[PDB]
C-alpha cells in the first residue's frame, strides 16, 4: 500500500516538474532573446564608433590574391582580397568595400547599374511593342 | 542597508550562513540581488554567494550559472564564472567547464580573468583522461601569459589559473566540505 | 484526425447573408394583381 | 430632395424644421475601417491555411 | 529509492520556486536596462557631425552613404532609425568620426 | 464595336432560361441554343448540358460535333507546331491563342483556361494580356466562377494601371459592375454603369439598350434622390436611350415624381423581367422589396402622419395589403415610421442616423470578430 | 473597440508568422 | 485473371500497411523509451486511416509474429481471427521472424495490436467475441499502469464502448466505465478522464438520464489539456444537458465551441447534429440562425426540417408553426427535440409579440390575436400582458377601450447598452491578442572579430 | 424506469407519471419538470393523455394562457389532479396580480374580477388589501407608480481594459 502511496505522489511530482519544465524553457527563451537584444544594442555603441568602409569598384583581378580597385571618387589602389571572400567572386565592374585603414576588400556590394543601362536610361527610347505598332 | 558595501556584506553573510545547506529562501535572496539591484559589485557578490550556497549538490549550480554567464552584466557574468568555479572546486564537472569555456575570450578583462581562474580552480588535481579539457585550457593559460593582445587582467588571471592548476605541487585538491562530508570552514574561508 | 463516427451521418453566394429574402409569397406581380383585381 | 431638414404636418397644416445633427465621420471611418480590415483577414486566411 | 523521489520532491521545488520568480525579475530588469541601452545609444547622435546622402541600402544594418565631403562610404546604420525615412537620395547624418549613418 | 463573343453569354442566358421551371422546356429558347450550338460546335457544352438538364443525347449530332471538334484541334495542334518549328514568337503565341479561342468556343471550360494560361506566360504584348484576361472574366461571367471573377478582376486593374488604356478601363468597368450586379452589389453596380454609361462599348456582353436599362433599374435601388436627379434623370445619353425605351423610362420617372400604383405596374414588370434574367434572377425578390421599401420612404419622408387609406389610394393597394406591407418593414427596421391601428394611421419619426452607424458597426464588426475567432482557432491549435 | 480590433488582427498576423518561421526552421534542421 | 490481379493489389497493400504498423509500433517503443508520450498520440493519429486499411486479416499476418512471448493472447485472438491467409503467399515478412530478444511485449503495443484486432472485429460486424477480447483488453490495462500506456488505453476504452454501444446495451458498461473514470482521475491522465466522461456523458445522453448527467457535469471537472474532439464531444453534450436544464445561454456558448473546436474537413454527422441543436437552442433565446448553415452543401437537406421551424417561429404565427410540426414531427423523434421545439412555440408566441409592438403604436386586442394568430382575444389579452410583464415589451394596456400603446423606444446610443456591447467585444478582442501573444513560440537559438578590432585599433 | 424488460409495465404508470410531472409544475420546479418529462417517450409525451395535460399546462403558463389554465381545473383528466392543480391556480392569480401591477396603467374592478378569475368582490377586497391596491376612488384600481450613471462599474471596466492592455 504504502509503495502505491510513494508511487501515486512521486508521479504527481513527476508531472509537476513536467510541466514547470516547460513554462521554465519558455520563460528561459524569453529572457535569452531579451538579454542578447540587448548586448546587440549595447556592442552597438561600441561597434559604430569604427571608421566606415570605403567602396571602390574593381577594374581588374591580379593573381597572389589581390584586385586592382578604383575607390571613389580619386585613387586606383592595389587591395589584398580577405579571407572571406572568393576572389574568383570579383570579377571586374563591381562594387566592393574597403576596409578604412590598410584598405583590405572585404564585402563584395550590390552591383553598379550597368553602363548599358545607364546609357539607354540616358537615351530614353520609349518602349514600343508590334500592338502598339499600326498600319 | 544603503551603503553597497553593506549590501555586499549580506550577501557574503548569507552565502556563509547558509553555505552547503542549499536553502532556497537564500538562493532567491541572492539571485534576486544579483537580478535586480542597482550595483554591480553587489550583483556579483550575490552571484558568488550563490556559487558558494550550492556546493553540495555541484550538478544543479551549472542551470542558474548558466543562465547568469550567457547573460548581460559583465559583473554578473564574472560573478557567475566564480560561483562556479567555487561550486565545482575540485569536481572536475564536465558541465562547469563547458559552461566556462565560452566564458574565456569574453569582451571584458576582468570576465576573462575570472573564467580563467575558475576553470583553473575546477581543474584542480584534474589529468586529460578525467576531463578532456585540461590540456586545452592549459594551452589557453599559456597562450594569453606569453601574448600581448590579451589585457593586463587576463594576464593575471592566466598566472593565477596555472597555479591553482598546479597548486600544491600538483598534490592537493580544493574542497568545501571534509572527506567526511563536513563543511571545511577553512576551506570557506579561504575560497 | 477522428472521424467522429460516434454519430450517424445523413446521406449528401458571396454576398449578405440575410433572412429576408426566405418570405414564402407570391411574386409581386401577382399581389399587386390580386390586389388591383379586388380593388 | 434634401434642401433643408423639415416634416410638413398636414393635418394642422404647419411645416416643423429640425436641426439636423451632422453625419458624424468617426462611424463612417470606423465602417470602412472594418471592411478592409475584414479584407485583411481574408488575406490571412489564404496566407494561413495555404501555408500553415 | 522512493525517497530518492523525495528528493525529487525538494528537486521539484528548486525548480518551481527558485527559478520562475528569477526569470520573471530578470526580464523586468532586462526591460528597464534595453530602455538605459536605447537611452545610451543616442549618444552617438552628438551634434558635430557631417552631412550626407543616403544611396543604397546593401544589409538592414549596413548602407553605402555619399558623404558631403566628396567620398562614399559601404557602413553601418543606428539600429534606432526609421528605416521608412531612407528614401532614395534622402540627406542623412553621418557620424564626423566613423562616419556611420546616424 | 466589342470584344469578340467567344464565350457567348446569349448562351448562359439561354441555358438559365431552360434551367427555370417555366421555361424547362421552352420551344424557342431550346431551338436557338441548339442553332448556336450546331453552328459553334459545342460539342463537349453540348455533352454537359444534355447530362445537367436531363435531355436525350441527339448520338449522331454530338459525333458529328466532336469528329469537326477533333479534326480542328488537330490541325490547329499541326499550326501550333509548325510556329515552334519554323515561324516566330508571335507565330507561336497567335497559333496557341487561337486553340485558346478555339477551346472556348466549344465550350471546354478546363482546356481553355490551361491554354490561355500558357498564352498569358508566352504573350509579351500588355494589351494581349488584356485580351486574355478580358477573355478569362468573360468566362467567369459565363460560369460564375467568383473565385476567377475576382482573381482576373486584380489582374485587369493591375494591367490596366501601367499603360492607361482608358477604353480597357472602360471595359473593365462594365465587367466588373456586371459581376457586381450578379453578387448583389448594387451601390457599386450603380457607380460603375453611372461612370461607363457615355463609353459604353462592350458588345460582347449586352446590347446598350439592356446596358442601360440594368444601369437605371442599379440607379433607382441605390443612388438618392439627388444623385438620381443629376445623374439619371438629366445625363443626356441616359434620356435618349430612355426616349427609346417605352417602359424602364416611365417606371423611373414615376419614381422620380411620385406618380404611384404605377411605380408599381412599372415594379412588376421590371420583377419579372428580372426574374428572366439571368444575371438579376436571384436578386428579383430583394430589388423588389428594397424598391417597395424606397418608394414606402420616399412617400412617408415629407409628412409626420399619413393615412393609411391615403397610403393605399396612393399605391392604388389596399388598405390591409399596405398595411401588412408596412407593419413588415418597419418590423424589418427599414422604415422610420410606426402605424396606429385602431384608427389606421401611419406616424413617422426622425431617429438619429447615430442609431443606424452603430447598428451596422456592431453588425460588420461580429462578422469580423467571427472571422478573426475562426483564424484564431485555426492557427492555435 | 476599433483598435482593440485591429490590435487583435495584428497580433494574429504576428502569430502566423512566428509559426510559418518555426516549422520553416523545423524543417531545414531536419533536412 | 481479374482474381489474381485484385489479389495482388491486395497483397501490395498488405505490405504497404504492414510497413505502416511497424513504423506505428516502432513509435510506440520509442516513446515509452524516451519518457516523452505525445509520441504515443502522433502514433494514434492515424487510427482511421489504419481501420480503413485494416482487413483481409493482415493484422494476422502481423499478429502470428508479433504476439511471440504473450502466447497467453493466441488462445482468443486466432480462434475469432480464423487461419485465412493463403497457405504459402511467399511473404515470410517479420518482426525479425516475430522474435526479437524474448522480452515480453510492452503493454502499449500489445493494446495497440488488440484494439486493432478489436475495431477489425467492429468492422466485420460480429460483436460477441468482440466484445469478450475487449473485456480482455481491460483486463490487461486494469492489471497494467503506465503514463504513456494512457493514450491507447483511452482509445481501448471509447472503443469498448463502441462495441457496447452496437451491442445495444450501454448500462453493463456503465459500472466498469465509471469506476475507470474515477480510477483515472485519482491518477491525474487528462486524457483518459476526459475521453471516460464524454464516453459516460453520451451514456446518459442515450438513454435520456438527462438529470444524471447534470449531476456528473456539475461534480466532475473536465481536463482543460485536453484535445480539441474531446473537448468538441464534451461541450455537444453539455450544451445539450444545459438546454433541457433551460440554461440557454450556456447551451448556446458551449453549443458553439464545440462547433468551432470539431474538426472541419469530416464528422459529418456531429456537425449535422450539433447545427440542428444549436439552431434549436438559438431559436429559443430568440437569436434567428443564419441562412449560411441551411446553405451549406454538407448539411442541407437534414436542415430543411430546422430551416422551415426557423421561417415559422421568425415568422411568428402560431398557425405556420403548427402546421411545421405536424408534418416535420417524425424528424424531430429520430433526433429528439420535442420540449424544445414547444419552447420554440412560446417562443414563436413572443416574436409574434415582439414584432407587431415594433411595427405598430396602436392595436387593438382582436387585432392582436388575429396577427399572432391566437385564440379568443382574451387569451392575447394576458399573453400581451405577461410578455409586458417580463420585459418583452414596454407598452401599456388600456382595457376600456381593449387595446396596446407601446412606448416611445427611447433612444438606445443615450444609454449605456452600447456600452456594454462594445464591452464585450473588445474584452474578446483583448482576450484574443492575449492568447495570441502568449501561443507565440520561441524556438530554442565573433572573438576573431574582437582580436581584429583591437589590432586594427 | 430502472426495471425495463422482466417487468410488463402498469397501465397506471403514465397517469402516475403525469401526476408527479403536476406536482413538480405547482411546486414550481421547472428544470426537473422538464428533466422528467424528457423521459417519457415521444408518443407518450406527444399522445397520452396523462401525459399531454401536463406538459400542456406548462405550455400554457409559459405563455401566459391562463385562461386555458383555469379550464384546465375543468379538464382534470384524471380527478387525483386537483390537489396538485389548486395550489398551482393560487400561484398563478399571483402571477397574473403581477402581471396586471406591471400593465394596465389603471384598470377597473367589475372587469377585473373576470381577469383574476375571481367570483365574489369580498374576495375582490381581501386580495387587493392583500400586496396593496387604491381600491378603485373611482372604481380604477390605479396602481400608475410606474439617470445615475454607473460610474464606479464603468470605472472598474476601463481599468480593466487599462490592466488587459499594460500586462503585455
Amino acid at each position: 500500500g504504502l509503495r502505491q502511496y510513494y508511487l501515486s505522489k512521486i508521479e504527481e511530482l513527476q508531472l509537476i516538474v513536467n510541466d514547470k519544465s516547460q513554462n521554465l524553457r519558455r520563460l528561459q527563451a524569453q529572457r535569452n532573446e531579451l538579454n542578447a537584444k540587448v548586448r546587440l544594442l549595447r556592442e552597438e555603441l561600441q561597434l559604430l564608433q569604427e571608421q566606415g568602409s570605403y567602396v571602390g569598384e574593381v577594374v581588374r583581378a591580379m593573381d597572389k590574391k589581390k584586385v586592382l580597385v578604383k575607390v571613389h571618387p580619386e585613387g586606383k589602389f592595389v587591395v589584398d582580397v580577405d579571407k572571406n571572400i572568393d576572389i574568383n567572386d570579383v570579377t571586374p565592374n563591381c562594387r566592393v568595400a574597403l576596409r578604412n585603414d590598410s584598405y583590405t576588400l572585404h564585402k563584395i556590394l550590390p552591383n553598379k547599374v550597368d553602363p548599358l543601362v545607364s546609357l539607354m536610361m540616358v537615351e530614353k527610347v520609349p518602349d514600343s511593342t508590334y500592338e502598339m505598332i499600326g498600319g | 542597508d544603503k551603503d553597497p558595501i553593506l549590501r555586499r556584506s549580506g550577501m557574503y553573510t548569507v552565502a556563509m550562513a547558509y553555505c552547503g545547506s542549499g536553502n532556497n529562501k537564500a538562493i532567491r535572496r541572492l539571485l534576486h540581488v544579483a537580478v535586480s539591484d542597482v550595483n554591480d559589485d553587489v550583483r556579483r557578490a550575490a552571484v558568488e554567494s550563490l556559487g558558494f550556497i550550492l556546493f553540495r549538490t555541484p550538478e544543479q549550480c551549472p542551470s542558474v550559472v548558466s543562465l547568469l554567464s550567457e547573460s548581460y552584466n559583465p559583473h554578473v557574468r564574472y560573478g557567475a564564472a566564480m560561483a562556479l568555479g567555487i561550486c565545482c572546486a575540485g569536481t572536475g564537472n564536465k558541465e562547469a567547464i563547458n559552461l566556462l569555456e565560452p566564458m574565456t575570450n569574453d569582451p571584458v578583462n576582468y570576465v576573462r580573468q575570472g573564467a580563467l581562474i575558475a576553470s583553473a580552480l575546477i581543474m584542480i588535481q584534474q589529468t586529460e583522461i578525467t576531463c578532456p579539457k585540461v590540456n586545452q585550457f592549459r594551452q589557453l593559460y599559456s597562450k594569453v601569459i606569453n601574448d600581448k593582445h590579451d589585457d593586463v587582467m587576463a594576464k593575471f588571471g592566466a598566472i593565477l589559473a596555472q597555479g591553482i592548476l598546479d597548486a600544491g605541487g600538483h598534490n592537493v585538491t580544493i574542497s568545501l566540505q571534509s572527506r567526511t562530508g563536513h563543511t571545511h570552514m577553512p576551506s570557506v574561508v579561504g575560497v | 484526425d477522428d472521424e467522429f463516427e460516434e454519430f450517424p451521418a445523413e446521406d449528401w453566394h458571396v454576398w449578405e447573408d440575410n433572412w429576408d429574402d426566405d418570405n414564402v409569397e407570391d411574386d409581386f406581380s401577382n399581389q399587386l394583381r390580386a390586389e388591383l383585381e379586388k380593388h | 430632395d434634401k434642401k433643408f431638414h423639415g416634416i410638413l404636418d398636414q393635418g394642422e397644416g404647419v411645416l416643423i424644421i429640425f436641426d439636423e445633427p451632422p453625419v458624424d465621420k468617426t462611424y463612417e471611418a470606423a465602417l470602412e475601417t472594418i471592411q478592409n480590415m475584414s479584407k485583411v483577414v481574408d488575406s490571412l486566411y489564404n496566407k494561413a491555411k495555404k501555408l500553415t | 529509492d522512493l525517497y530518492s523521489r523525495y528528493k525529487k520532491l525538494q528537486q521539484e521545488l528548486e525548480f518551481l520556486e527558485v527559478q520562475e520568480e528569477y526569470i520573471k525579475d530578470e526580464q523586468k530588469n532586462l526591460k528597464k536596462e534595453f530602455l538605459h541601452a536605447q537611452e545610451e545609444v543616442k549618444r552617438i547622435q552628438s551634434i558635430p557631425l557631417v552631412i550626407g546622402q543616403f544611396l543604397e541600402a546593401v544589409d538592414q544594418n549596413t548602407a553605402i552613404v555619399g558623404s558631403t565631403t566628396g567620398s562614399n562610404y559601404y557602413v553601418r546604420i543606428l539600429s534606432t532609425i526609421d528605416r521608412e525615412l531612407l528614401k532614395p537620395n534622402a540627406s542623412v547624418a553621418l557620424h564626423k568620426h566613423s562616419n556611420a549613418l546616424v | 464595336e466589342g470584344l469578340p463573343k467567344n464565350p457567348d453569354l446569349r448562351i448562359a442566358q439561354l441555358r438559365f432560361l431552360l434551367s427555370l421551371p417555366e421555361h424547362r422546356g421552352d420551344a424557342a429558347v431550346r431551338d436557338e441554343l441548339m442553332a448556336a450550338v450546331r453552328d459553334n460546335n459545342m460539342a463537349p457544352y453540348y455533352e454537359a448540358l444534355c447530362k445537367s438538364l436531363d435531355w436525350q443525347i441527339d448520338v449522331d449530332l454530338l459525333n458529328k460535333m466532336k469528329k469537326a471538334n477533333e479534326d480542328e484541334l488537330k490541325r490547329l495542334d499541326e499550326e501550333l507546331e509548325d510556329a515552334e518549328k519554323n515561324l516566330g514568337e508571335s507565330e507561336i503565341r497567335d497559333a496557341m491563342m487561337a486553340k485558346a479561342e478555339y477551346l472556348c468556343r466549344i465550350g471546354d471550360k478546363e482546356g481553355a483556361l490551361t491554354a490561355f494560361r500558357k498564352t498569358y506566360d508566352k504573350t509579351v504584348a500588355l494589351g494581349h494580356r488584356l485580351d486574355i484576361v478580358f477573355y478569362l472574366l468573360r468566362i467567369g461571367l459565363f460560369y460564375m466562377d467568383n473565385d476567377l471573377i475576382t482573381r482576373n478582376t486584380e489582374k485587369a486593374k493591375s494591367l490596366i494601371e501601367e499603360g492607361g488604356d482608358w477604353d480597357r478601363r472602360n471595359r473593365l468597368k462594365v465587367y466588373q459592375g456586371l459581376y457586381c450586379v450578379a453578387i448583389r452589389d448594387f451601390k457599386q453596380a450603380a457607380e460603375l454603369f453611372l461612370d461607363t454609361v457615355s463609353t459604353f462599348t462592350s458588345y460582347e456582353l449586352m446590347d446598350y439598350k439592356t446596358f442601360v436599362t440594368y444601369t437605371v433599374y442599379v440607379s433607382m435601388i441605390a443612388l438618392e434622390r439627388p444623385d438620381l436627379r443629376e445623374k439619371v434623370i438629366k445625363g443626356a445619353e441616359i434620356l435618349e436611350v430612355l426616349h427609346s425605351l417605352p417602359a424602364v423610362r416611365q417606371y423611373l420617372f414615376s419614381l422620380y415624381e411620385c406618380r404611384y400604383s404605377v411605380f408599381f405596374q412599372s415594379l412588376a414588370v421590371v420583377e419579372q423581367e428580372m426574374k428572366k434574367d439571368w444575371l438579376f434572377a436571384p436578386h428579383y425578390r430583394y430589388y423588389v422589396r428594397e424598391m417597395r421599401i424606397h418608394a414606402y420612404s420616399q412617400l412617408l419622408e415629407s409628412y409626420r402622419s399619413l393615412t393609411l387609406g391615403y397610403m393605399a389610394e396612393a399605391f392604388g393597394v389596399g388598405v390591409e395589403f399596405i398595411d401588412q406591407e408596412l407593419s413588415r418593414f418597419i418590423a424589418a427596421g427599414r422604415l422610420h415610421c410606426k402605424i396606429d391601428k385602431v384608427n389606421e394611421i401611419v406616424e413617422t419619426n426622425r431617429p438619429d442616423s447615430k442609431n443606424w452607424q452603430y447598428q451596422e458597426t456592431i453588425k460588420k464588426g461580429d462578422l469580423l470578430l467571427n472571422r478573426v475567432q475562426k483564424l484564431s482557432r485555426v492557427i492555435n491549435m | 473597440y476599433l483598435a482593440s480590433l485591429i490590435r487583435s488582427v495584428v497580433a494574429l498576423h504576428n502569430l502566423i508568422n512566428n509559426k510559418i518561421a518555426n516549422r520553416d526552421a523545423e524543417k531545414k534542421e531536419g533536412q | 485473371t481479374a482474381a489474381a490481379a485484385a489479389e495482388h493489389s491486395q497483397r501490395e497493400l498488405d505490405t504497404v500497411t504492414l510497413e505502416d504498423i511497424k513504423e506505428h509500433v516502432k513509435q510506440l517503443e520509442k516513446a515509452v523509451s524516451g519518457k516523452e508520450p505525445r509520441f504515443v498520440l502522433r502514433a494514434l493519429r492515424m487510427l482511421p486511416s489504419t481501420s480503413r486499411r485494416l482487413n483481409h486479416y493482415v493484422l494476422y499476418k502481423a499478429v502470428q509474429g508479433f504476439f511471440t512471448s504473450n502466447n497467453a493472447t493466441r488462445d482468443f485472438l486466432l480462434p475469432f481471427l480464423e487461419e485465412p491467409m493463403d497457405t504459402e503467399a511467399d511473404l515470410q515478412f517479420r518482426p525479425r521472424t516475430g522474435k526479437a530478444a524474448s522480452t515480453p511485449l510492452l503493454p502499449e503495443v500489445e493494446a495497440y495490436l488488440q484494439l486493432l484486432v478489436v475495431i477489425f472485429m467492429m468492422n466485420s460486424k460480429r460483436y460477441k467475441e468482440a466484445q469478450k477480447i475487449s473485456d480482455d483488453l481491460m483486463q490487461k490495462i486494469s492489471t497494467q499502469n503506465r503514463r504513456a500506456l494512457d493514450l491507447v488505453a483511452a482509445k481501448c476504452y471509447y472503443y469498448h464502448a463502441r462495441v457496447y454501444e452496437f451491442l445495444d446495451k450501454l448500462d453493463v458498461v456503465r459500472s466498469f466505465l465509471h469506476a475507470r473514470l474515477r480510477t483515472a482521475t485519482l491518477r491525474h491522465d487528462a486524457d483518459g478522464q476526459a475521453t471516460l466522461l464524454n464516453l459516460l456523458l453520451r451514456n446518459y445522453l442515450h438513454y435520456s438520464l438527462y438529470d444524471q448527467a447534470e449531476k456528473l457535469v456539475s461534480k466532475s471537472v473536465f481536463p482543460e489539456q485536453a484535445n480539441n474532439n474531446e473537448w468538441a464531444r464534451y461541450l455537444y453534450y453539455t450544451g445539450r444537458i444545459k438546454a433541457i436544464q433551460l440554461e440557454y445561454s450556456e447551451a448556446r456558448r458551449t453549443m458553439t465551441n464545440a462547433l468551432r473546436k470539431a474538426p472541419q474537413h469530416t464528422a459529418v454527422g456531429f456537425k449535422q447534429t450539433v447545427h440542428k441543436l444549436l439552431i434549436v437552442v438559438e431559436l429559443l433565446l430568440g437569436e434567428i440562425p443564419d441562412r449560411l448553415q441551411f446553405r451549406q452543401p454538407s448539411l442541407k437537406r437534414s436542415l430543411m426540417p430546422y430551416f422551415l421551424l426557423t421561417q415559422a417561429v421568425r415568422t411568428g404565427n402560431l398557425a405556420k408553426f403548427n402546421q411545421v410540426l405536424d408534418q416535420f414531427g417524425e424528424k424531430f423523434q429520430a433526433d429528439g427535440t420535442y420540449t424544445l421545439i414547444i419552447r420554440l412555440r412560446h417562443n414563436v408566441i413572443k416574436t409574434g409579440v415582439r414584432m407587431i409592438s415594433l411595427s405598430y403604436s396602436r392595436i387593438s386586442l382582436a387585432d392582436i390575436a388575429q396577427k399572432l394568430q391566437l385564440d379568443s382575444p382574451e387569451d392575447a389579452e394576458f399573453i400581451v400582458a405577461k410578455a409586458i410583464r417580463d420585459g418583452v415589451i414596454e407598452a401599456s394596456i388600456n382595457h376600456e377601450k381593449g387595446y396596446v400603446q407601446s412606448k416611445e423606444m427611447i433612444d438606445i446610443y443615450s444609454t449605456r447598452e452600447p456600452q456594454l456591447a462594445f464591452h464585450q467585444r473588445i474584452s474578446f478582442c483583448l482576450d484574443i491578442h492575449n492568447m495570441s501573444v502568449k501561443a507565440m513560440r520561441f524556438p530554442p537559438k565573433s572573438a576573431e572579430e574582437r582580436r581584429e578590432r583591437e589590432q586594427q585599433d | 424506469f430502472d426495471y425495463k424488460e422482466q417487468l410488463p409495465e402498469s397501465a397506471y404508470m403514465h397517469q402516475l407519471l403525469g401526476l408527479n410531472l403536476l406536482f413538480l409544475l405547482s411546486q414550481n420546479r421547472v428544470a426537473e419538470f422538464h428533466t422528467e418529462l424528457e423521459r417519457l417517450p415521444a408518443k407518450d409525451i406527444q399522445t397520452n393523455v396523462y401525459i399531454k395535460h401536463p406538459v400542456s399546462l406548462e405550455q400554457y403558463l409559459m405563455e401566459g394562457s391562463y385562461n386555458k389554465v383555469f379550464l384546465a381545473k375543468g379538464n382534470i383528466p384524471a380527478e387525483s389532479y386537483t390537489f396538485f392543480i389548486d395550489i398551482l391556480l393560487d400561484t398563478i392569480r399571483d402571477e397574473i396580480a403581477g402581471c396586471i401591477e406591471k400593465a394596465y396603467e389603471k384598470i377597473l374592478f367589475t372587469e377585473a374580477t373576470r381577469i383574476l378569475f375571481f367570483n365574489t368582490p369580498k374576495k375582490m377586497t381581501d386580495y387587493a388589501k392583500k400586496r396593496g391596491w387604491v381600491l378603485g376612488p373611482n372604481n380604477y384600481y390605479s396602481f400608475a407608480s410606474q439617470t445615475t450613471i454607473p460610474s464606479t462599474e464603468l470605472a472598474k471596466q476601463v481599468i480593466e481594459y487599462a490592466r488587459q492592455l499594460e500586462m503585455i
